[PDB]
Order: C-alpha cells, then structure tokens, then sequence
C-alpha cells in the first residue's frame, strides 16, 4: 500500500515544515 | 489546426476568478496568501520528491482516490504544515489535470480539502502564516 | 481579525490552475486564449448590463442561461456563455459559492457542442486577426 | 423574465457572432 507509505512521508515532510515557523 | 476549447476556457475562467478572490481579499488575508505561496513553494520540492519516487502511475494518477486520500489523512489532529502541504498537493495534481475530464477530478479533490478543514483552521493559519510573513518580509 | 482561510486557498489554487494550463497551452491555443479575453469583455459590457436589471439574490437561473445559449450554437453564444461563468465568478468569491462555481463551469464545458474546437479555432483567430 | 434576459443573452451573441465572422 502506497497509500500508507507516500503519507507517511507527506506527514513527515509536514511536520518539519510546521516546526520551521512555529517558533518565528 | 484545431484547439482544446475546453482547455482553453478552462484557462480563461480560472485566470478570471483567480482574480475575482484576490480583489475581494482583505489586506491581512493578502498578507496570508502571499505567505501560502511562499510555503507552498517551500514543501514543493519534497512534496514532488516522495510523489515521483513513488512512479509516474502516482505522480500522474489516472484517477483522484489516490490523492484524496492523502489530503484527508493529512487534515485528520492537524496542524498548519499538514494544511499547507495539503493545500500544495491539491494545487500539483490540478498542475497535472490540465485537459478535459482531468477538470472534474480537480474539482473533486478541492472539495476535499475544504471539507475536510478543522473548524480553527481561520485561526491557526492566521498565525502560523505570520511567522512564515516576518521571516521573509 | 480573522482570516477566511478557505478564500485564500481558493485565490492560490485558482491561480496555480491557470498558470498550469496556460504554461501547456499550444502557441496558437495561446493565441486563442487572447482572443478569447478580448471577445469575453466586448461583451461583458452588455452582459452586466442585463444582469443589473434582474435584480435577483442560488445557482439555478445561471445554470439555465448557460445551457440555453448552446442548445444549434455559435461561436458568439459560446463565448457570451463563457463570460457569463466568468461573472457569476466575480459574485461568488467566498464560502459554498466556490462550489457553486465549479458546478456552473462544469455545465458550460459538458454541454459544448462537439464541433466546439473548430468552430472556435477559426472564430477567434478572425478576432485576433482585427486586434493584432 | 428569465427568457427575457435569456433573449437578451442571445441577441448579444449573435451581434458578437456577426462582427467576426465576416473576418
């Protein structure tokens, strides 16, 4: 399942993203 | 020769209400927009990496089970990353359904996204796009 | 205060469609597109002028319009029909009204005749013709 | 009165369809 694997990497990708501003 | 009058329309009338928004859009909400664009861009890059490692079937999808599913995991305890990111993958698969009957699957996956928002996505967005505003100016 | 989040990814998605399509357009689709925009607000002007003297709150009546004017069409009538969207756009900027107008662009597009792609291919390159 | 714009509606085009095809 594709499915599980690319949004595992989606949400991974996201958080980092979110972590790079929730402090600025 | 001929052309794809749909396609063009379709052109036509996406330019037009894209415009029609950003007119109506409060000066704040355009500071917000402006700061979607830049971290839009910023998750672009990995975005499209996980998407094309994954194959051409996935990063051009026949259908729009795929990436509707991946929009609705990302909204379900959010935070304003999954959101934008989100928002991102919407806007790459609609880069890719460009012709014909691709424009309905593209409706399909934007009415996911809206739908399946958190009801404090007005505020929180408000201010996690302020950080990404102030780090770029 | 506090930001419509869902009207500002509307505004971005809209803009990234279009530039999507217009960037995978043919050069002489391009040059459609122009002569579509040029054709779009020569009747624009009249168009609003009729829709001012409705004076009218749905989606329903603009749904109709559209698949009256290409029941035997035309170039003319599929472009009046074309901008016609385009202004029920410009009203529908927030909320469900988004919704409403995908659905009206979807009746426009499904009802086009089959013919649709030539008919408008020579048509509006005779509009491009006259404006250059 | 929906007709009554729906003729207007169609008397745009054809005014529009008649400038071009003559081009």
């Amino acid at each position: 399942q594709w499915a599980r694997e690319i949004g595992a990497q989606l949400r991974r990708m996201a958080d980092d993203l979110n972590a790079q501003y929730e402090r600025r | 020769d001929d052309i794809d009058a749909s396609a063009v329309m379709a052109a036509y009338l996406a330019r037009e209400y894209a415009e029609a928004v950003e007119e109506q859009l409060t000066p704040r909400e355009r500071d917000a927009l402006e700061a979607l664009r830049v971290s839009g861009e910023e998750v672009r890059s990995p975005l499209l990496q996980e998407l094309s490692n994954a194959g051409e079937h996935r990063a051009n999808p026949e259908n729009s089970h795929i990436p509707a599913a991946l929009v609705s995991a990302l909204l379900e305890p959010t935070s304003p990353g999954r959101m934008v990111t989100a928002v991102e993958l919407c806007a790459q698969m609609g880069r890719l359904w460009t012709r014909g009957r691709q424009l309905v699957d593209f409706m399909r996956l934007v009415y996911v996204l809206l739908d399946r928002l958190p009801p404090t996505a007005d505020e929180d967005l408000g201010a996690w796009l302020q950080a990404v505003a102030r780090v770029h100016g």
